[PDB]
RNA sequence: AGCAAUAGGAGCUU
């Protein structure tokens, strides 16, 4: 790990054992048609998106 | 079009200069057609520390004044107060809720049978003045049967299920009033529905086709007087549905 | 960030989790990139800002119109006094100086 | 996951006009008769046999906002309903929602 | 907790036997009058706690969204417990938690 | 340095959470225990940033 | 958010115990604030009891209606307001002089109890209990629901004439009752201020109202570091106080003037 | 106990009344000004300690300066009444006594309430003037407050000079209600103009004038 | 030397 470049995936330390029931197919699918054109929308402040 | 869901009970807090504090609101609709029919609130009069009577009073559709709850429970066919409480109280051991339930029982102690309570409802049915008891009862019984929770059922002989749903609504009201459960979220997206082309065109077509059938009636009143056979191809003005659908889809104004 | 779901902000968190990440702390920078959760929380905050900008301007314009109408007839006169259209004195000397 | 968090008009329509997420879908509606039949098979007891003096632990079942009965054991009912939906026997766009505290 | 009539099935209200000075309970519909056990007639509370442990079911272990803790069951030494805070939602309520064993099903606390 | 400061603030917040959960947090005048907890956490995170 | 700023007398203003005593004097407590749970017992014989805790107490208190009120008083709540049983029982007798007879358990008693007797009465007792729980005052100024012990960094000259900071205890409150708090001994009666300038007008006059109005407007503007020149806010407060009373910036205020009809209609 | 507090509040009210009289222009003996709480308790209270308020009622005469200045300034009567509620009966006695000894102004300090039925006799007792104050209101002297600048009623000649200097009519001045606490404290009648000197952060000093409604 | 009105809807910049 310890990658100073890739973003830190959250620690999630409070919970001892996770029991997942579902997974996102891909997180970028939360956006709609118009927001899907934006490249790297996770590097912008939301009003600009 | 985005709209709140139908046939779900939601309980809301109220404001300081309001005698009403807690309101359970349900809108009703049928599985066939998915159209609204009637709405029926159950409000909690009495503010915190003011308004000494913390009673709960319903609001039936097609009646001007709000009826107490025990009155309508008796009118629906469960007279003994033990059974009324049991329809409201699932757990006798709980005591705070039962302590908040007495003023309703006291404000509706007068009634002891179904006929008198159902007349008491009838005396408020917003109809013409001076109907005699025997048909005031029929009018009120019709209101209690249809236009009261049509989603439950609209046929007679199944009043117990409506009483149970009323007990559930009152219990949720009290849970919100006794702080044992949180108030319903207005902005929650799971309590909303989206009306696409199907239901919108269904509503508009229902309106315009009832227009057409009224036209058919208004033609069969006259033409039948002549005592002639008619081929029904001059009895339907086809331009009504066409003009209505075209007007709504071309302007956007959804309605006549 | 409020518990919009039942006892949580997002359905990717557990119940009653009060940690900074659950309730809207964005640990990354814009250069590093936001996670989907941080992206959604930042979207809620930006949406709140846009609503505020869109909605308060009407109250502000109403307030400024009422102030202008209340003060529209007030002028400093040649004797130094501050009077309205009725000639009534509002201040005996403008600004008191 | 349901409406785009970014696409909304500026101005006086802000937040009222929404835009669907790419994988969003709107239900068409479905007959409730097979649902009721499946519920009746697996053990739901009706409200004409209901007595809250005894049923202090029973879980109450709502169908389309209509309270239709109670069950002694929601676990196997939700498991079987989810398996039926995931096998195709039930329309895939049918919600199967267990609430545990209530 | 007010009772109900053994004959008329309505609810009994208090009364006084002025010729015996003992608190009876009077039915406002029928004439039946039974002896009571408890001379309490009213109660009022402002510091209440109903809803502390009530937010628990048998199958609360089946909730997959509850966070799981490592607290020791004092009862059953279980190293796996789901936990949650006071389910009462008032403003002045505590923030202490509750702990449910998935092994022994006893609810406990950390005190 | 930045990630160490953020981790230290996360530990501080976790300690505030522990103190609030075992009922040992010190309230402030005209402010509830939950509002005190929230105010202290917000102070900590603003100072972290 | 109504609020007073109660400047204390200097002797009090430096000591903290004295400031807390003044706080206790200014804060409003009702029987609600110190009551846990009220009961009702049927006690047919006044000289005896059907209960098992207070029998010894009433046998030590002796050597009407059989309806009794048994209200319980929590310990720490009683403890925090410097209140004991004597003042509470006296206060109850103050408004129930002879239409009520009050018994009260002692303060060291393992159960803090009060007993009352009426002189069918199972509902007048409930009404009286409600009226007591909702209208009996114990100490303080009505209208002051909370009081805080605040610190003010006043700048005063030294004995050399040079300005030096000085750390004094003052008071902030919730709610408003200006006239009664100004009178309470230990308060600097010449410096009490309210953030509701309608109260100022009713109590202190129209010029003090203008001063308070300017203070509020300056607070609202300068909150965020904005600076508006004095004369603009002075003009705004002079227009609002020119008639002798507060003229609101609304149609109800602007259109009640004597100006021409066309101006009023144009607004 | 509570009696000491009642006596102290009454003494503060009496000092405020005397400060009112001296401010309004009446002569007050310097020794009765500095009346202390214990000496007041000696001269007023009883063996039981409760105070006789009928001895506090005094008579004040105009200082010669307030006669050379306010030529319309007569003689003052000040009465602390003993009945908490005051009715048309007590007001009838007060007016009879005021007209009986041609007192120009009569200040009637009451305790609890002056009922509107009794209140209507206040203005119909010309040419004398009757004003009433409640004791609770008089506990604090509000002209000593920092936010209350010093009010000085103008004389007729000075009011004319003020109106002519600004080329003004009476209705074009800022106004003060006769029921204003500082107009009530000063005994302002309709048409009289106070002068209010006050702090000014832009100019140092600023003189304001208000006319009485 | 003469280019309708009323509505609704979508947008622009604050
Ligand atoms: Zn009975
Ligand atoms: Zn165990």
């Amino acid at each position: 790990l310890n990658d100073t470049a890739k973003r830190i995936k959250p620690e999630m330390s409070t919970s001892s054992h996770h029991t997942f029931t579902h997974c996102e197919i891909h997180p970028s699918m939360i956006l709609g048609v118009a927001a899907s054109i934006i490249p790297f929308p996770d590097h912008n402040q939301s009003p600009r998106n | 079009q985005e709209r709140s869901a139908a046939n779900i009970v939601q309980v809301f807090k109220k404001a300081a200069p309001s005698p009403i504090s807690h309101v359970a609101e349900i809108r009703s609709a049928l599985e066939k057609g998915s159209r609204l029919i009637s709405t029926m609130q159950i409000k909690l009069y009495g503010r915190e520390d003011k308004g000494t009577g913390r009673t709960i009073k319903a609001t039936l559709p097609y009646v001007k004044q709000d009826i107490p709850i025990v009155i309508v429970f008796r009118a629906l066919g469960v007279v003994p107060d033990g059974e009324i409480l049991q329809h409201i109280c699932y757990d006798e051991n709980d005591w705070q809720m039962l302590e908040m339930l007495k003023p309703c029982i006291e404000e509706g102690f007068v009634i002891q049978d179904k006929e008198v309570a159902l007349d008491f409802i009838g005396r408020r049915g917003s109809a013409a003045l001076g109907i005699r008891r025997e048909k005031r009862i029929q009018y009120a019984k019709d209101i209690l049967q249809k236009e009261l929770l049509p989603h439950i059922t609209q046929e007679e002989g199944f009043e117990t299920r409506k009483t149970f749903f009323l007990g559930y609504m009152v219990n949720r009201l009290l849970l919100c009033a006794l702080e044992r459960k949180d108030q319903d979220d207005r902005d929650h997206f799971g309590k909303k529905r989206l009306d696409l082309a199907g239901p919108l065109l269904a509503n508009l077509f229902r309106i315009l086709f009832r227009k057409l059938t009224r036209e058919i009636y208004r033609y069969m009143q006259r033409c039948i007087e002549t005592d002639r056979d008619f081929n029904l191809n001059l009895a339907v003005k086809s331009t009504t549905i066409t003009s209505g659908l075209k007007y709504s889809l071309a302007t956007g104004n959804w309605g006549e | 960030i409020a518990f919009g779901f039942a006892d949580r902000s997002l359905p990717h968190f557990t119940k009653d989790d009060f940690s900074p990440e659950s309730k809207g702390f964005v640990e990354n920078s814009y250069l590093r990139g936001l996670t989907p959760q941080e992206f959604f929380f930042h979207a809620m905050a930006g949406r709140e800002g846009l609503i505020d900008t869109a909605v308060k301007t009407a109250e502000t314009g109403y307030i400024q119109r009422r102030l202008v109408k209340a003060l529209e007839d007030i002028m400093v006169h040649y004797d130094g006094t501050t009077r309205n259209s009725l000639g009534d004195i509002i201040q005996f000397l403008y600004g008191e100086d | 996951g349901l409406v785009c968090p970014a696409e909304t008009p500026e101005g006086q329509a802000c937040g009222l006009v929404k835009n669907l997420s790419l994988l969003s879908g709107i239900s068409i509606g479905s007959p409730s008769e097979p649902i009721i039949n499946f519920l009746e098979e697996w053990g739901m007891e009706p409200l004409e046999d209901y007595d809250p003096a005894q049923h202090t632990k029973s879980t109450r079942i709502f169908v389309n906002g209509v309270w239709t009965g109670i069950h002694r054991d929601p676990s196997m009912l939700v498991s079987t309903m989810r398996d039926l939906r995931r096998s195709g026997a039930i329309s895939p766009e049918v919600s199967i929602i267990r609430d545990i505290r209530e | 907790s007010f009772r109900f009539c053994l004959e008329c099935n309505n609810m009994l209200y208090p009364k006084e036997d002025k010729e015996n000075q003992r608190l009876l309970y009077s039915c406002r519909n029928c004439d039946y009058t039974e002896l009571a056990e408890d001379p309490k007639v009213y109660r009022h509370e402002l510091i209440t706690n109903i809803g502390e442990t009530a937010g628990i079911v048998d199958d609360i272990g089946q909730d997959p969204t509850l966070p799981r803790s490592d607290k020791e069951c004092p009862e059953c030494h279980s190293r796996d417990c789901v936990f949650f805070q006071s389910q009462q939602r008032r403003k002045d309520t505590n923030m202490t938690l509750f702990y449910v064993c998935l092994n022994c099903k006893k609810t406990f606390r950390d005190e | 340095e930045i990630t160490h400061a953020i981790s230290s603030a996360k530990e501080q917040v976790q300690e505030i959470i522990y103190k609030a959960q075992h009922n040992e947090l010190e309230l402030k005048p005209g402010m509830t225990l939950r509002e005190s907890f929230e105010g202290e956490v917000s102070r900590t995170l603003n100072d972290a940033r | 958010t109504p609020a007073l700023t109660v400047y204390l007398d200097r002797e009090i203003a430096l000591d903290i115990e004295k400031a807390k005593v003044i706080q206790s004097s200014i804060e409003y407590t009702t029987l609600k604030n110190v009551t846990s749970a009220t009961e009702i017992y049927y006690d047919p014989d006044p000289t005896s009891t059907v209960i098992e805790e207070d029998f010894d107490t009433v046998e030590a208190y002796f050597s009407q209606s059989p309806w009794l009120l048994r209200l319980e008083l929590d310990r720490a709540r009683m403890l925090d307001k410097q209140l004991t049983m004597n003042q509470v029982a006296d206060k109850i007798s103050e408004v129930f002089s002879d239409d009520l007879f009050v018994m009260w358990s002692e303060d060291n008693a393992d159960k803090l109890i009060i007993r009352c007797r009426v002189i069918e009465e199972d509902q007048m007792l409930k009404r009286i209990e409600a009226h007591m729980l909702d209208l009996i005052a114990l100490r303080g100024i009505p209208g002051i629901s909370k009081v805080y012990m605040v610190k003010h960094k006043v700048s005063v000259p030294d004995e050399s004439g040079e300005y030096k900071n000085e750390e004094l205890w003052a008071l902030e409150t919730d709610g408003i009752n200006l006239a009664e708090v100004m009178a309470v001994p230990g308060v600097d009666s010449s410096r009490t201020y309210s953030n509701s300038f309608v109260e100022i007008l009713s109590v202190l006059g129209i010029e003090a109202t203008r001063s308070s109005l300017y203070k509020e407007i300056l607070n609202v503007i300068a909150f965020d570091g904005s600076y508006v020149n004095y004369r603009h806010m002075a003009l705004l407060v002079d227009v609002m106080t020119s008639r002798g009373y507060l003229m609101a910036i609304t149609r109800h205020g602007i259109n009640r003037a004597d100006t021409g009809a066309l101006m009023r209609c144009s607004f | 106990e509570d009696n000491n507090r009642i006596i102290s509040r009454l003494w503060r009210s009496f000092r405020t009344v005397k400060e009112m009289a001296a401010d309004r222009g009446y002569f007050i003996s310097q020794e009765e000004m500095d009346q202390s709480l214990e000496e007041f308790r000696s001269k007023i209270c009883d063996s039981m300690g409760n105070p006789q308020r009928k001895l506090m009622s005094f008579l004040a005469n105009p200082t010669p300066e307030a006669l050379e200045k306010y030529s319309d300034l007569g003689t003052l009567w000040v009465e602390f009444c003993d009945e908490p509620s005051v009715g048309i009966k007590t007001m009838r006695n007060f007016c009879l006594r005021i007209q009986e000894k041609n007192f120009s102004t009569g200040i009637f300090i009451y305790q609890n309430n002056i009922t509107p039925s009794a209140n209507k006799m206040i203005p119909t007792v010309s040419p004398a003037i009757i004003e009433t104050f409640q004791e609770s209101d008089l506990v604090v002297n509000i002209t000593h407050h920092e936010l209350v600048p010093k009010h000085i009623r103008l004389s007729d000649g000075e009011k004319s000079q003020l109106l002519q200097r600004y080329k003004l009519k009476e209705s074009q001045l800022p106004r003060i209600q006769r029921e204003d606490p500082v107009a009530r404290y000063l005994g302002l009648k309709r048409g009289q103009v106070v002068k209010i000197i006050r702090r000014s952060e832009t100019s140092g000093r600023y003189a304001s004038y208000r006319i009485c409604l």
